[PDB]
């Protein structure tokens, strides 16, 4: 009872002296480590950036993956039909403004009625 | 046995031990960040490493694009519009001239042909090409807006 009560206090002091020295081993790793690491605006404006640049970079090839989305070969198609249809549009504006000089200066039709029968407009130009 | 003297002590210690502990622990923590962490000499390496890293993307993009080796999703809109707008322009444009080609035809009583001869119009390109491009790329409808949303 008496010396049953008495182990107790002899395991806490040894619990206390081991719980002791691993404070004291770990002040002194802190010590230590503290050295290198030293918080301060310039780390502060710093690890932001290690995040920064290294998001930006994902972005980046996000960018990129989606930028090769689009088949030039078909942008080259487009181009080059367009190029055609245009010539061919200018065409028949040239046919078209063929037809107002006759229609103007031979059957001297109306220059009123001469506009809204061949589809002259505002800003009725070729296309370049 | 007056034994309070002693049977106090082990609580007062058993309360001691019990503070280092939960403060013991708490140091560990922290350690721990503080082994999970980088020197501040090497981070300000990985740093304007990352830059350089960065910047090269930015040269890279600026090649390939400058070099018309890729097409961006509102350029290949702009081009699919601008179709349109051309075979439009041509399907519309012979069309509203043949019609009155075809009134002037027969008000002088005389094939549409010898007309187009006679006036210096030109033979144009066959609608069989025309019809044959709309199956082969069809023209398509591109908003502005739509095209302003693209590039940003």
């Amino acid at each position: 009872r008496s010396q049953a009560a008495r182990t107790e206090l002899a395991r806490l002091q040894k619990a206390l002296e081991e719980q002791t020295n691993f404070i004291d081993k770990a002040t002194a790793r802190i010590e230590e480590l503290k050295v290198g690491r030293e918080e301060t605006e310039e780390r502060s404006s710093l690890l932001k950036e290690k995040l920064a640049l290294q998001v930006k970079l994902e972005e980046q090839r996000g960018t990129f993956r989606d930028l090769l989305k689009n088949d030039p070969d078909v942008a080259q198609k487009l181009r080059n039909y367009t190029d055609i249809a245009k010539q061919e549009a200018n065409l028949w504006t040239d046919n078209i403004f063929c037809l107002q000089k006759y229609m103007l200066t031979k059957l001297q039709m109306d220059k009123k009625t001469v506009s809204t029968a061949l589809g002259i407009t505002g800003e009725f130009d070729y296309l370049e | 046995a007056q034994l309070m003297e002693v049977n106090a002590q082990i609580n007062d210690l058993k309360a001691q031990v019990e503070k280092l502990t939960q403060q013991g622990e708490t140091l560990r923590i922290t350690q721990r960040n503080l082994e999970a962490a980088p020197i501040t000499e090497v981070l300000k390496q990985e740093v304007d490493e990352l830059r350089q890293q960065v910047s090269a993307n930015d040269e890279k993009l600026r090649l390939v694009r400058e070099s018309n080796a890729i097409v961006s999703d509102a350029d290949m809109l702009t081009l699919q519009k601008n179709y349109k707008d051309a075979m439009t322009a041509w399907a519309t444009r012979r069309a509203k001239c043949r019609e009155v080609i075809d009134t002037l035809s027969e008000g002088m009583g005389v094939k549409p042909s010898a007309f187009m001869d006679q006036l210096g119009l030109e033979e144009g390109l066959p609608m069989t090409t025309y019809t044959e491009m709309k199956k082969a790329l069809p023209p398509v409808n591109v908003s502005k807006a739509d095209i302003k949303a693209a590039l940003k």
